[PDB]
């Protein structure tokens, strides 16, 4: 017999933060040996 | 590209001068030598050598 108005919210996920991994610089710090070891590696930075 | 670092200007080097000498010469050429039974042992800290 009488009515009223009701009011909802809803929140959808659309985005995501962008992340972005240097993979030479994480698995090797400023050093040589390193970088000259992961070098005989392959791609696998490349892929990453 | 690929990362970088910020080259060094300076070099710092902190060290705690006149301290006395450890001595190990006097230690190793000592005129009692001992036996593996009894082997001994002394401790060499805070010194320079
Ligand atoms: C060589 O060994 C002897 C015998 O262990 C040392 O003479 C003893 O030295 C300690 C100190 O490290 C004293 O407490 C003892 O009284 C000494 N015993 C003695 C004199 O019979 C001696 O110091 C060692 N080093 C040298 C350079 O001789």
């Amino acid at each position: 017999t009488n009515f009223t108005i009701a009011g909802h919210e809803e929140f959808i996920q659309t985005s995501s933060p962008k992340v972005t991994i240097d993979c030479s610089a994480f698995v090797c710090s400023n050093y040589a040996a390193c970088h000259d070891l992961l070098s005989e590696y392959g791609t696998f930075c490349d892929n990453i | 590209l690929s990362g970088f670092t910020v080259k060094p200007v300076a070099t710092v080097y902190r060290r705690i001068p006149n301290l006395p000498d450890c001595d190990i010469d006097n230690w190793l050429n000592n005129v009692s030598v001992p036996s593996p039974l009894n082997w001994e042992r002394r401790i060499f800290s805070n010194c320079n050598f």
